[PDB]
């Protein structure tokens, strides 16, 4: 009841550190290949302050 | 007449246990409007 496969390339993964030097390694290789974009986060505006608004609904309820 | 050899805070020996609570609801008609922030609750 093992999983057995016939595919070689199922473990294969290769680092980089640029997209750049990926797309080209693809690219010399033969390799059909799409590229995704980087998901960065957003920076947010942190406020100790704003959990006790005077009158914004961004008052804790408890703490 | 100047006594100092007497206790002059006989008073709380009568006290019963509503005596806070009526005493602020009669002070509840000298006090002023309170400030609103504009909504009825943070929940709102």
């Amino acid at each position: 009841g093992w999983a057995s496969t016939a595919d070689p390339l199922s473990n294969l993964v290769l680092t980089f550190s640029t997209k750049e030097d990926a797309i080209a390694f693809a690219e010399k290789n033969g390799w059909s290949y799409d590229v995704e974009e980087r998901k960065v986060p957003k920076p947010k505006s942190k406020s100790y302050g704003a959990n006790f608004s005077w009158n914004k609904r961004t008052r804790v309820s408890t703490k | 007449p100047f006594d100092n050899t007497t206790y002059k805070n006989l008073q709380h020996h009568d006290y019963s246990t509503y005596t806070f609570l009526d005493l602020n609801l009669d002070l509840s008609k000298f006090r002023m409007p309170q400030p609103s922030s504009g909504r009825e609750s943070p929940r709102h």
